[PDB]
């Protein structure tokens, strides 16, 4: 693995010597399976906007 | 002493007022034709690959 760039909010490592199935598994995990926190419910007391 | 029919007229004149034609110049349009859409100069790529 060779990590080229690493600003904050960016990474560009290489990952030399792996198949397309494992690379695709890693890519699909980041897009759809790594957990995050986000607003689910909103209680609106007044809203004259 | 009355009015009597006189000799028949020998001719008729019909008058009308008419102006004339100018030269044919045929100036079709201020900015004429359909001017073509075209390239902005230089432009430059606005995108690069990663790595």
């Amino acid at each position: 693995v060779d990590v080229v760039h690493m600003d904050e909010n960016s990474l560009e490592f290489d990952m030399v010597g792996i198949d397309a199935a494992i690379a695709n598994a890693f890519r699909r995990i980041l897009l759809a399976e790594v957990p995050t926190m986000a607003v689910e419910k909103v209680l609106v007391y007044n809203n004259t906007s | 002493g009355g009015l009597t029919c006189a000799s028949a007229p020998q001719g008729t004149l019909r008058i009308l007022e008419g102006p004339q034609q100018s030269l044919s110049g045929s100036p079709l349009q201020p900015i004429p034709a359909s001017p073509p859409p075209q390239i902005p100069p230089g432009l430059r790529p606005r995108f690069c690959a990663f790595g």
